[PDB]
Order: C-alpha cells, then sequence, then structure tokens
C-alpha cells in the first residue's frame, strides 16, 4: 500500500493542520534535491510505480472518510476513494492513465470522469471561480461529506466540483506553498471561512513558471521579473529568489542541477 | 500570455497561438482538447529541436508548426469530423517532453471548434 497521511476536521487546530501538511511534504519528497533552498519534487523519469502516489485520508465531524490520491511528481490530486468506489480525473496522458490503475486496486467500482482536475474546468462545473469559493475547516468538512455521498447519488456535480476545488487548495496548494499553508492556518485559528485573495490565486497560477524560473537561474536572479499580486490585488514584480524562499515549500522538477 | 485564434464535416481550420512578452522558440508547445474521451495527451506538439508529436486520431490530418518571426504556433486542421468538436487550447512548458505536462508554465484560454 502507498503511504497514508491522516487528517480530521473534528477539532482541527493550527497545530494538527501544520503537522498534517508537514507530513504530506515529507511523503511527497525526500528533500534530497534542493535548489536555492527550496525542495524539489522527484523527477517523473526514474520514479518507480510503487513510489508514485501518496494517500490522504480525510475525516470529519460526521466520522465520514474519503481518501485522496496525490501524485508525488506534482502534488496533483488524481482521484479519490469512498467506501467501495473510486473516482479518477481524466488523465492528462497515456502514462498517467496507466499509473492510476495501480491505485485503490481492491475497490470494486472504478470510474473515470470525462474532465481533468484543473481549476478552469472545475470552476466551470462548480459554477464559481476560486475567488468566490470560501476555504477553511467548515468548507473542508462539507467537501468531505459531498465526496463521500457522490457514489450514492446524494451529491450534485456542481457541488462535487466545488468540493474538489476546496480539497485541492487546502491540501495540494498548502503543501506547495508555505504562504498558502499560512493562510489556511489563519482561517483555522480563528474559526473563519473565506475565499482566497489574489495573492493566493496568483501563486497557485504561477507554480509552474516559478519552478522553472528558479531552477533556470544560476545565481538566483531572474532574467525577467516574475509578476505576483498582493492581497489588495496590486501587482508587484519579483527580481530574485530571496523573497520566494519563505513563500514556496516545494517545486516541480524542471531541469537537472 | 498565450492567445489563441482561428466548419462543415470535411472542412478545415487553422488555429493560432501567439505569445506576448516572451518567445516560444525555447518552449515545448502543445495543443489540447477539453475532453479527449478515450484518448490522452495533446492533439499535436512541437519540441523546444524540432520534433513533432501527433495523436493517432489526427495523424495525416493535422500539422503543427512554428513561426519564430511573428512568434506564434499554428495548428492546421484538415479533414475535420463531428467528433473533433471541442475546446482547443495552447500550453507551453520550457523543459521536459515535447508535449507539455501539467503544471504548465503558460497556457491560453482556448477556442471552440464545432
Ligand atoms: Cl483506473
Ligand atoms: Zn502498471
Amino acid at each position: 500500500q502507498y503511504p497514508i497521511i491522516n487528517f480530521t476536521t473534528a477539532g482541527a487546530t493550527v497545530q494538527s493542520y501544520t503537522n498534517f501538511i508537514r507530513a504530506v511534504r515529507g511523503r511527497l519528497t525526500t528533500g534530497a534535491d534542493v535548489r536555492h533552498e527550496i525542495p524539489v519534487l522527484p523527477n517523473r523519469v526514474g520514479l518507480p510505480i510503487n513510489q508514485r502516489f501518496i494517500l490522504v485520508e480525510l475525516s470529519n465531524h460526521a466520522e465520514l472518510s474519503v481518501t485522496l490520491a496525490l501524485d508525488v511528481t506534482n502534488a496533483y490530486v488524481v482521484g479519490y476513494r469512498a467506501g467501495n468506489s473510486a473516482y479518477f480525473f481524466h488523465p492528462d496522458n497515456q502514462e498517467d492513465a496507466e499509473a492510476i490503475t495501480h491505485l485503490f486496486t481492491d475497490v470494486q467500482n472504478r470510474y473515470t470522469f470525462a474532465f481533468g482536475g484543473n481549476y478552469d474546468r472545475l470552476e466551470q462545473l462548480a459554477g464559481n471561480l476560486r475567488e468566490n469559493i470560501e476555504l477553511g475547516n467548515g468548507p473542508l468538512e462539507e467537501a468531505i461529506s459531498a465526496l463521500y455521498y457522490y457514489s450514492t447519488g446524494g451529491t450534485q456535480l456542481p457541488t462535487l466540483a466545488r468540493s474538489f476545488i476546496i480539497c485541492i487548495q487546502m491540501i495540494s496548494e498548502a503543501a506547495r506553498f508555505q504562504y498558502i499553508e499560512g493562510e489556511m492556518r489563519t482561517r483555522i485559528r480563528y474559526n473563519r471561512r473565506s475565499a482566497p485573495d489574489p495573492s493566493v490565486i496568483t501563486l497557485e497560477n504561477s507554480w509552474g513558471r516559478l519552478s522553472t524560473a528558479i531552477q533556470e537561474s544560476n545565481q538566483g536572479a531572474f532574467a525577467s521579473p516574475i509578476q505576483l499580486q498582493r492581497r489588495n490585488g496590486s501587482k508587484f514584480s519579483v527580481y530574485d529568489v530571496s523573497i520566494l524562499i519563505p513563500i514556496i515549500a516545494l517545486m516541480v522538477y524542471r531541469c537537472a542541477p | 500570455q498565450l492567445v489563441e485564434t482561428g466548419v462543415q464535416s470535411g472542412g478545415s481550420l487553422r488555429l493560432s497561438c501567439a505569445a506576448s512578452g516572451f518567445t516560444l522558440d525555447n518552449y515545448n508547445i502543445g495543443w489540447f482538447r477539453q475532453a479527449p474521451g478515450k484518448e490522452y495527451g495533446g492533439v499535436s506538439c512541437i519540441s523546444s529541436d524540432g520534433s513533432t508529436y501527433y495523436a493517432d486520431s489526427v495523424k495525416g490530418r493535422f500539422t503543427i508548426s512554428r513561426d519564430n518571426a511573428k512568434n506564434t504556433v499554428y495548428l492546421q486542421m484538415n479533414n475535420l469530423k463531428p467528433e473533433d468538436t471541442d475546446v482547443y487550447y495552447c500550453a507551453a512548458t520550457k523543459y521536459g517532453s515535447s508535449c507539455p505536462i501539467r503544471p504548465y508554465d503558460y497556457w491560453g484560454q482556448g477556442t471552440q471548434v464545432t
């Protein structure tokens, strides 16, 4: 079985959430490959199939559980299991399609959505942009129930789409960015729910090119400034890796060092 | 930024993907469908070399090309069928395989083809 990390929304604290996200990072990568002080995810090339995924088992107040599968090469959620049924996003390529057959192999009902697990498609399905989808412990609790009830026809597609958008941000994005982990910690500490601001959205949208820009630069300066946004939406440019080191927890493998 | 621009059963179309701010020369570029169904990966891709990839279903019909000058990438779509109806979009990644894998460095909004 692939490694399993557990988290519950029942009595979640900033400490329990932090421990969770730290454990997710530690399973995503060994931390052996580090560029400009930022750990890199394992290279798809050379990654055996028995080390390809990690499982995040989520529980809530209702004691309902679902298990998300995460690809260690990019921290993307590729599918989930609830009871005796597993659902996978439409794979991006043939190799990924084959890889996911190694997931949840004892489940008797496997399904593949016609849509991939990217924000653009999910937002369309949900009928809402990330900017308008609240995040926090409450939202996660509700997302877990929605995922759990999908197999029994108790969950509408738009709600499923929304729920995925919530889980992805609070798990994957938080894993990728210390800044986003911090934002979720704050929501939790104060028992608040709220949509992510532009600073969060812009980071999520830039993870790929940030990874590239960092691994590309020899001494740590950027040939072309990276544009990001503050909470208030105002744009600001980033000329070197210093500011990014405390913001990014890990990068996707782009090139060799 | 990547911006895309560009029919009766059997007709053709020419999709274009223009990059603003940077040059597509050093990027792996791929065209993709919003709903591939039973197939996976790009519709057609070009290496950052300059090999090209084509999905079996479009071989002999589609041709992808680069115009370094104007700094855009073209997708020629001949002998179109009803089943080709979909949203097509442009995605670029600087390193890795000829067909960009998520996460992309850059991608476009995509256009509809019926
Ligand atoms: Cl499968
Ligand atoms: Zn296999």
